[PDB]
């Protein structure tokens, strides 16, 4: 119901920025493991 | 020198002498068994199973004599009140004697294998140490084991050639020895059900024997043998105490 | 000089046993104390603790085992005046009214902080540093607490600790029905100084076994690997810190020997000295928390907790202890 | 240094609920009956 | 950021919090009232 | 036959068993992706 | 009789602090 | 090989330790402290006990618990798929599902701990005495949260999982089972006791007689982990008690096994005596007593006081502690002295 | 050591010492017949605890 | 030694971090306050509210008697309300 | 007080069966 | 209860069996040393 | 020939001490239990 | 009364086990070994044996 969305919304708010923030220092960490 | 709580690892590359002090840990059981059976025939009153029952008297094995079988006193009487029935040789007093010497033999026989420690069976042929190879020492027990759990389960919990075992109705009112059919279907994991005790023995008895085969003929894989230290004795005390904990907690509860 | 032989004796440290100044005090009261407690656990008669005329009850030779046997407490008529044996018409009449107890409580209080002060002393003449001593005074203020300072605050030494197993836990259960000292923090706090000591002195004692270094066969004990005054040390510190860092994670750790010993002193002692001190604190009445029918509905019915669970328990310890000392509804004594 | 780690996971298992949870526990204390 | 700032708001956001928890013990469900 | 309660010791029996394997099997692939020297 | 019997355990308790205390194994 | 691959990523050495037996430990520790957290935050206790027990319904952080079970589920394991629930997880909620999920998962997790300090014992080269001593909690765990609720009708006489409930449980236990009378209880507290005197005892004294190592007067950094010497003086340490209090240690291996022995062996003695208060078969009388108070109303010790206690424990506790007995006890029944 | 008649007869019984099976061997065998007595344990387990209720299988005294 | 992580004392210095943090701490704690302020919270876990203990003239407690047919017991509970 | 026929004996057994034990262990130590 | 006791106590002598008298007198500190290696124990694993 | 696993046993007087007194104190424990 | 009772009761406690810290301890500043045991002069090493 509604009462879901309203909870989980600043959640996956927070994993987006989050996620946009981190995204270019994390490729690169996967991107060196890959040896 | 060795501690107090240490005295008991000179057995420990001693096979001929660990089987001495395992012989006489048998007898004294069996003696034990011998003396409380006894014990409790010496004081039990089997004049009243309505008001009296022997669990009202604090008869601990007398009970379990009862649940496999034996029923009667040489004297004459029997534990469900039925006179003029005749136990033969294994009574109460029967199943005593029986174990009194057992308990004998087995304390002459641990003063033998204690004196002749140095037999070269247990050497070890290439290198000269005693040596014991628990893996096969398994299969042939384990096998032993079946054959006796089979054993047990096909003739005398069926009946086929033996006493049976206890067996009453719902409210314990008219119990008695029976013989016992298997119960092969499901409701033989059902704990109330005697059926289910005699298939359980005839099955794991089978599966014992199978296992126990297989546990004789292939050897353990290596990866197996150094992770559980299998040329050390030690590891098997430990999976084996392991195995009565296991058995002691089942009983307790059922 | 005979007075300086006499103070080189006292203060001696070739002596089996130091004596020293605080000493002087211990030997006399604690064997004063020993032997009267002794005394009466066995052949005491019956004395009247509550001051009702129904004595109680305590020695052997009255009908007591080890674990129902107590001295018991001077009689609640008696309340806080001092009764010494001069005080009483004859020995009759003090050991009906509880005599031995104060004698017995007064003489061992004065002991043990003799005690604490000895500690002080021979480390002092031992060339040591100096607070072993504030350690033995968390156990010492505990007994304060018990044998005189609750007595103070209730107004009798009839509420004191009686000096027996059996007495002991008719104060704990008596304690609970009054103050509810579960429910006090800082009864809880010392559950958590017991249970942790308990805890650290578990793990102390394995991680150090666990590093100790090889030096004996299989034939005879790892104790033998240590010799009395050896200045190597016997076990691996970094190897025990290795295992323990890892265990959890290492900055969880002690790599300091002082740094860990220290904890062990410091986590029980405080424990300790709280406990003591909610027994003195509680003395005076300012109970442990009091959640009973705490929550409630809308419509304002009560919504029991495990606090009004505890509550029906110490209701009916409460309408059971003394249960005939009360004339008057409310337990203000 | 990496980012992601097996203690990066430990640590966000313990503490996305925990703020989760004292949020949930923040706003329950005005709850009036 | 200099931690010591870092120590100082963090505990300043727990002596907060734990603030608003006993708060709550005196007001609304739990209150007695 | 196969009673209410039997159908769910299977339903527990396969969450288990899908528990258990997406833990070993995701724990293989990391173990391959980041090995050592 | 059962006084006898627990007074008689403390006594060899108090007879054991005694050979404990002045008759131990002296450490050297 | 991929065992032996799994077997490298498992062991690596990280900030927190995973191992084989991490597999077990962390999901099953994690989800028993993630449960008991859960339901103190959200779960009630209104069906099953009549409590409340909740924050959210008002409840502190000393009378917050995961209550057990009602009466009526007797021994059932109480699985969310399983029968009472039959997969709705807001009945399993309410039937007492996350006590068992606790004890449960708790119990494997304790399991997974005890695996742990094996296994890191035996890849960092120490012997395994650490894991040994876990035994004591493991055996107060097993004897207090399933066999003792196994002896008796149900889950529900286990403990809740809470602060306040736990003091109720001390409470039922002095009341029902007089379990400060049982020598295996007592044998308990002189090893938790004797344990925190010996914690206590050897801190102090390793402190308070330091070697002075360094010229500052905060002692501390007078140490270095891979020093050899001791830091502290054993011979000083030894004449002291041995002039204090009689007799004193010599031996530094015997002294910490001793603080292995003590309170391992004290733990242990607890759960015998609560493996038989599973059963009912308390130390709760003295016949002798008995025997005499009934013959004599002038004779009156503690053991009859407490005994007193016990009965107006019970008496004025169970209606509501034991809700589903229906019990209705009238005013006259009830034990109480004069005025109060 | 001493030679005697049932130590010969018994002597290849006690002959294979350290003897194992390359690598990993039956291992995996192994494994799969634990895991079936594990579910097998398992269900013995909940019809006792009446966890697993089966048609014919009433748990009770009757 | 140090086992390789980053240390924490850096991170929680480092703006990158509470660029990130500063979002999502609250964002957390703001979910959390309407998981209870929605009601959501009474719901999921079936806890009661305050106006749903009793019915408006009961004082006896819903307790589950029955094992097996408990699901159902607890349903004809709050039914009654 | 009514006690236990078998009381005195059996404090007196289990006393005495383990202190000679450790007797008996402490002199043939002593003797080496 | 008590047996699962001696499954322990017996299981732990038979895996730790080679330092039961005592750990290793010349094990080397850098095997506790965190990080060291990259596997907990192995001497083939450092960085 | 003689047996080689023999060896000989010790108990110091520490043990002995301390193990007296662990039988003396449980005695004076239990016997109270044993009297009933 | 109780609260003025029950404080007054702790913060005489502690200070009377601040008494016993800095009591000690000044004796020991004042003796030269608050420290710490001089390991080449240790007091106890030189004094003869209890036994
Ligand atoms: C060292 C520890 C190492 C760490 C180990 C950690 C492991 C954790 C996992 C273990 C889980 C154990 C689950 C036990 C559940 C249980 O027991 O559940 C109990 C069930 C029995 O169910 C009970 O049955 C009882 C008796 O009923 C019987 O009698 C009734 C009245 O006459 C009726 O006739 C009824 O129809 C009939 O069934 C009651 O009905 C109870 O309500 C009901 O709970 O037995 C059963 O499942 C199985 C019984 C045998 C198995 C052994 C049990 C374990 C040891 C217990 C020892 C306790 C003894 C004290
Ligand atoms: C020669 C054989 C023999 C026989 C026929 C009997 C017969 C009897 N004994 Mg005696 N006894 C014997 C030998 C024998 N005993 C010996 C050698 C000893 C010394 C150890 C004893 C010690 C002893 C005691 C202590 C007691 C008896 C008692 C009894 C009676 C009850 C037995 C019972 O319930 O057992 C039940 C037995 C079991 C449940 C065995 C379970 C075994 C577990 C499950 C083994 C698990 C491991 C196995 C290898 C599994 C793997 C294989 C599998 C896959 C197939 C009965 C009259 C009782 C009595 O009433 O005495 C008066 C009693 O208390 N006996
Ligand atoms: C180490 C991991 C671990 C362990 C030991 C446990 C253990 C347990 N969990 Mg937990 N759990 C875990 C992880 C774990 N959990 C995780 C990660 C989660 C989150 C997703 C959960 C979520 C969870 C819930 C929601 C519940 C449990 C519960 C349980 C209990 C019941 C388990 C059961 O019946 O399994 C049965 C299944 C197996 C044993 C699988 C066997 C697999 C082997 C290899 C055989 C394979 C057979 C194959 C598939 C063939 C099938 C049959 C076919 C031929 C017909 C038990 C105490 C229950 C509980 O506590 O209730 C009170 C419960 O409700 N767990
Ligand atoms: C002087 C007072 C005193 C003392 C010292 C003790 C001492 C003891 N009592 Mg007793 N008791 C007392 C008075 C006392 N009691 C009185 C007056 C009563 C009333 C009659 C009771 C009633 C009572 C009961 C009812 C019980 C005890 C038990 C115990 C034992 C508990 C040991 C323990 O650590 O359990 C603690 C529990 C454990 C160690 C289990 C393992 C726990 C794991 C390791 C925890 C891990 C947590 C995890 C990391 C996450 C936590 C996070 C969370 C905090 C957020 C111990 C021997 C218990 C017992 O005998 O058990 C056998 C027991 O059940 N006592
Ligand atoms: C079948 C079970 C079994 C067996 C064969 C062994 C065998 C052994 N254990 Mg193990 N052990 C077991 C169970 C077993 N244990 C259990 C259940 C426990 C927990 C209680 C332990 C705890 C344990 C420890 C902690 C130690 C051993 C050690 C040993 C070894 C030396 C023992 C010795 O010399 O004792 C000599 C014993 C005495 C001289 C007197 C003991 C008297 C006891 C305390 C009370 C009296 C009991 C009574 C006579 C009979 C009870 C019968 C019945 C209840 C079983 C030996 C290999 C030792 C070891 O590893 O050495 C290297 C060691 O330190 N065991
Ligand atoms: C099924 C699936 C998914 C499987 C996958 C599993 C997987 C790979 C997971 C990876 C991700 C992962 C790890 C997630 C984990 C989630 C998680 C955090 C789970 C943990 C849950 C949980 C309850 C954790 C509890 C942690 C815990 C026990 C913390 C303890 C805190 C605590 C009490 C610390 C006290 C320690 C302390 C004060 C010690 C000093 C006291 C003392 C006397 C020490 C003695 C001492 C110390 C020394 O120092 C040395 C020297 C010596 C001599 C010595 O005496
Ligand atoms: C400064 C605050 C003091 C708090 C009370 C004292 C705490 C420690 C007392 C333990 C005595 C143990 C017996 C001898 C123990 C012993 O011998 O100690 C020895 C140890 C080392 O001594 P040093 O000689 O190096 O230092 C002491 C002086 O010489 C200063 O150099 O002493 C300390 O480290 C004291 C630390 C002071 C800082 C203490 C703060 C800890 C308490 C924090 C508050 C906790 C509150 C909990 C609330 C629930
Ligand atoms: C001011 C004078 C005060 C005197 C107080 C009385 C002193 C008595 C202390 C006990 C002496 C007996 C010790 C025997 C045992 C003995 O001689 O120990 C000697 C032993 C010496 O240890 P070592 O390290 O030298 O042992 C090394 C090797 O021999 C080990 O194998 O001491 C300990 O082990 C400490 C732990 C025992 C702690 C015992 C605590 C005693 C508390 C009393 C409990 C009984 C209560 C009875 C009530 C009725
Ligand atoms: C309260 C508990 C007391 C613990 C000691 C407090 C240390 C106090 C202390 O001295 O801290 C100091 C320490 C310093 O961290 P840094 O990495 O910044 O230090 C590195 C510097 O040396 C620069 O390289 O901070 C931590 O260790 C915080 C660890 C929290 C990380 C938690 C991760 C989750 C762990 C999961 C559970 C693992 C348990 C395993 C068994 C289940
Ligand atoms: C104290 C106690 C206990 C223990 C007990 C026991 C351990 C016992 C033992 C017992 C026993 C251990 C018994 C035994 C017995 C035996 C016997 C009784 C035997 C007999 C034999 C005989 C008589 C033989 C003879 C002979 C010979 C030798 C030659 C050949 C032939 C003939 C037969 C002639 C318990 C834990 C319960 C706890 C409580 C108390
Ligand atoms: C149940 C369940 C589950 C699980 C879940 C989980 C896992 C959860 C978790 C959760 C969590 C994980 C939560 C957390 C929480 C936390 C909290 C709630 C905290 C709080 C804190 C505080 C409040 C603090 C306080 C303090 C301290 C203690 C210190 C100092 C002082 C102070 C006061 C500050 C699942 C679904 C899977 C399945 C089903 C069942
Ligand atoms: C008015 C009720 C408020 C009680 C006190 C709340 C703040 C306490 C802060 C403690 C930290
Ligand atoms: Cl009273
Ligand atoms: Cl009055
Ligand atoms: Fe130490």
């Amino acid at each position: 119901d509604w009462r879901v969305l309203v909870v989980l919304l600043p959640v996956l708010l927070a994993a987006g920025w989050a996620v946009r923030n981190i995204l270019p220092y994390a490729v690169k960490q996967v991107q060196k493991l890959l040896q | 020198g060795l501690p107090w709580y240490r005295v008991h690892t000179v057995l420990i590359n001693d096979p001929g002498r660990l089987i001495a002090a395992h012989l006489m840990h048998t007898a004294l059981v069996a003696g034990w068994a011998g003396s409380m059976a006894l014990y409790e025939l010496a004081t039990f009153d089997p004049s009243d199973p309505v008001l009296n029952p022997m669990w009202r008297q604090g008869m601990f094995v007398l009970p379990f004599m009862a649940r496999l079988g034996v029923t009667g006193s040489w004297s004459g009487w029997s534990i469900t009140g039925e006179t003029g029935i005749d136990p033969g040789f294994w009574s109460f007093e029967g199943v005593a004697l029986a174990h009194i010497v057992l308990s004998g033999l087995l304390f002459l026989a641990a003063c033998w294998h204690w004196v002749y420690w140095d037999l070269e069976l247990f050497r070890d042929p290439r290198t000269g140490e005693p040596a014991l190879d628990l893996p096969k020492m398994f299969g042939i027990h384990l096998f032993l084991a079946g054959l006796l759990c089979f054993g047990f389960g096909a003739f005398h919990l069926t009946g086929l050639f033996g006493p049976g075992m206890w067996v009453s109705d719902p409210y314990g009112l008219t119990g008695s020895v029976q013989p016992v059919a298997p119960e092969w279907g499901p409701d033989g994991f059902n704990p109330y059900n005697p059926g289910g005790v005699v298939a359980h023995h005839i099955a794991a008895g089978i599966v014992g024997i199978i296992a126990g085969l297989f546990h004789i003929l292939v050897r353990p894989p290596q990866r197996l043998y150094k992770a559980l230290r299998m040329g050390n004795i030690e590891t098997v005390l430990s999976s084996s105490i392991a195995a009565v904990f296991f058995a002691a907690f089942v009983v307790a509860g059922t | 000089n005979l007075w300086e032989r006499f103070c080189n004796w006292v203060t001696s440290t070739d002596n089996r046993l130091y004596v020293g100044w605080f000493g002087v005090i211990m030997i006399p009261t604690l064997l004063a104390a020993t032997i009267c407690f002794v005394i009466a656990f066995i052949a005491a008669p019956p004395v009247d603790i509550d001051g009702i005329r129904e004595p109680v009850s305590g020695s052997l030779l009255y009908g007591n085992n080890i674990i129902t046997g107590a001295v018991v407490p001077s009689s609640n008529a008696i309340g806080l005046h001092f009764y010494p044996i001069w005080e009483a018409a004859s020995l009759d009449e003090w050991l009906y009214n509880g005599g031995p107890y104060q004698l017995i409580i007064f003489h061992f209080l004065l002991g043990a902080s003799c005690y604490m002060g000895r500690q002080w002393e021979l480390s002092y003449r031992l060339g040591m540093r100096p607070w072993i001593c504030v350690a033995y005074s968390a156990p010492l203020a505990s007994a304060f607490a018990v044998f005189l300072i609750y007595p103070i605050g209730q107004g009798s030494f009839s509420d004191g600790m009686p000096l027996g197993i059996s007495g002991t836990f008719n104060f704990m259960i008596v304690f609970q029905a009054e103050h509810n000292i579960l429910m006090h923090p800082f009864h809880q706090l010392g559950v958590a100084g017991v249970f942790g000591g308990a805890l650290f002195c578990a793990m102390h004692g394995s991680l150090v076994t666990s590093s100790l270094i090889r030096e004996t066969t299989e034939t005879e004990s790892a104790n033998y690997g240590y010799k009395f005054g050896q200045e190597e040390e016997t076990y691996n510190i970094v190897a025990a810190h290795g295992y323990f860092g890892r265990l959890i994670f290492q900055y969880a750790s002690f790599n300091n020997s002082r740094s860990l010993h220290f904890f062990l002193a410091a986590w029980p002692v405080v424990g300790v000295w709280f406990t003591a001190l909610g027994i003195s604190t509680m003395a005076f009445n300012l109970n442990g928390f009091n959640f009973n029918h705490s929550v409630i509905d809308a419509k304002g019915n009560v919504i029991n907790t495990w606090a009004d669970i505890i509550n029906r328990a110490n209701l009916g310890m409460e309408v059971m202890h003394e249960r005939n000392a009360h004339n008057f509804p409310l337990d203000l004594a | 240094y990496p980012i992601f780690t097996v203690r990066w996971v430990a640590v966000h298992t313990l503490a996305v609920p925990t703020i989760f949870f004292l949020g949930a526990i923040a706003a329950m204390q005005f709850i009036q009956r | 950021i200099p931690l010591w700032i870092v120590a100082t708001v963090a505990g300043m956001g727990v002596i907060v919090i734990v603030g608003l928890f006993f708060y709550g013990a005196y007001a609304g469900l739990g209150s007695s009232l | 036959t196969i009673t209410p309660s039997l159908k769910g010791f299977f339903i527990g029996l396969l969450s288990g068993a899908v528990v258990l394997g997406l833990t070993f099997a995701v724990l293989i692939a990391i173990s391959q992706i980041d090995k050592v020297q | 009789m059962e006084t006898i019997t627990y007074v008689f355990i403390f006594a060899c308790i108090i007879a054991l602090f005694f050979f404990a205390i002045f008759f131990r194994e002296p450490p050297r | 090989g991929w065992f032996d691959i799994l077997d490298d990523w498992l062991k690596r050495d990280r900030f927190v330790f995973v191992g084989w037996s991490g597999i077990l430990l962390f999901p099953c520790a994690y989800l028993a402290l993630g449960g008991w957290l859960t339901g103190t935050t959200f779960v009630t206790s209104w069906y099953t006990h009549g409590l409340a027990s909740s924050y959210l319904e008002g409840c502190n952080f000393l009378t917050v618990a995961v209550s057990t079970p009602a009466n009526s589920m007797g021994h059932s394991l109480l699985l969310l798929w399983g029968p009472e629930a039959q997969g709705d997880f807001t009945r399993w909620c309410q039937l007492g599902g996350l006590w068992t999920f606790i004890a449960l998962h708790g119990a494997f997790g304790l399991i997974g701990f005890m695996l742990r300090q094996f296994e890191i014992a035996r890849l960092v080269g120490v012997r395994p005495y650490n894991a040994i001593a876990f035994s004591a909690p493991i055996a107060v765990f097993v004897s207090v949260f399933l066999i003792y609720p196994l002896g008796q009708s149900s889950w529900f006489f286990a403990p809740s999982f809470g602060v306040a409930a736990i003091f109720r449980f001390l409470l039922f236990f002095q009341g029902f089972h007089n379990w400060t009378l049982n020598p295996f209880h007592m044998m308990g507290v002189a090893g938790v006791l004797g344990g925190a005197l010996l914690c206590a005892i050897h801190g102090a004294t390793v402190e308070n007689t330091l070697f002075q190592d360094g010229e500052g007067a905060s002692t501390f950094r007078a140490f270095n982990p891979t020093q050899a010497e001791e830091t502290y003086s054993m011979v000083t340490a030894n004449r002291f008690w041995s002039q204090i209090f009689g007799i004193a240690f010599s031996n530094k291996r015997w002294l910490h096994f001793f603080m292995l022995f003590v309170p391992v062996t004290g733990l242990w003695m607890s759960a015998i005596g609560v493996v038989g208060l599973a059963l009912n078969l308390r130390s709760y009388d003295f016949i002798s007593q008995e025997i005499r108070a009934a013959e004599d109303p002038e004779f009156e010790t503690f053991y009859t006081k407490n005994l007193l206690l016990n009965e107006g424990i019970r008496a004025w506790m169970a209606p509501q502690d034991q809700p589903h007995e229906n019990f209705v006890f009238p005013e006259e029944v009830l034990p109480r002295g004069n005025a109060l | 050591a001493r030679r005697t008649w049932l130590g010969d007869i018994l002597r290849p019984l006690n002959s294979e010492y350290g003897k194992v099976a390359p690598g990993w061997g039956t291992t995996p065998l192994m494994a799969v017949f634990m895991g079936l007595f594990l579910v097998f344990l398992l269900i013995i387990l909940e019809i006792y605890n009446s966890t697993l209720i089966l048609d014919g299988v009433n748990v009770s005294w009757k | 030694g140090t086992t390789g992580e980053r240390p924490f004392s850096d991170i929680i210095t480092s703006v990158r971090y509470w660029v990130i943090h500063s979002i999502t701490i609250p964002a957390l704690f703001i979910a959390g306050w309407l998981f209870v302020s929605t009601g959501l919270a009474y719901d999921v876990f079936g806890t009661p509210r305050p106006d749903s203990y009793y019915a408006q003239e009961q004082r006896s407690i819903p307790l589950v008697t029955d094992r097996f047919e408990a699901k159902q017991q607890v349903e004809t509970f709050l039914e009654q309300l | 007080m009514e006690v236990n026929q078998l009381g005195l004996i059996a404090t007196a057994l289990f006393v005495l069966v383990p202190s000679v034990f450790l007797i008996i262990l402490y002199v043939q130590t002593e003797s080496q | 209860l008590l047996f699962f006791f001696g499954h322990i106590w017996h299981g732990a002598r038979t895996l730790f069996r080679d330092v039961f008298s005592g750990i290793d007198p010349e094990l080397s500190p850098e095997q506790v040393e965190w990080g060291f290696y990259q596997k907990v124990g192995d001497v083939t694993t450092r960085r | 020939e003689p047996n080689p696993n023999r060896q000989p046993v010790e108990l110091n007087r520490t043990s002995l001490y301390l193990g007296l007194l662990l039988i003396l104190v449980l005695a004076l424990l239990f016997s109270s239990y044993f009297f009933n | 009364r109780s609260w003025l009772a029950t404080s007054h009761f702790v913060l005489a406690f502690f200070f009377l086990v601040g008494h016993l810290w800095h009591a000690g301890r000044a004796r020991a500043a004042a003796a030269g070994f608050e420290k710490g045991i001089d390991r080449e002069s240790e007091p106890v090493l030189s004094m003869p044996s209890l036994d």
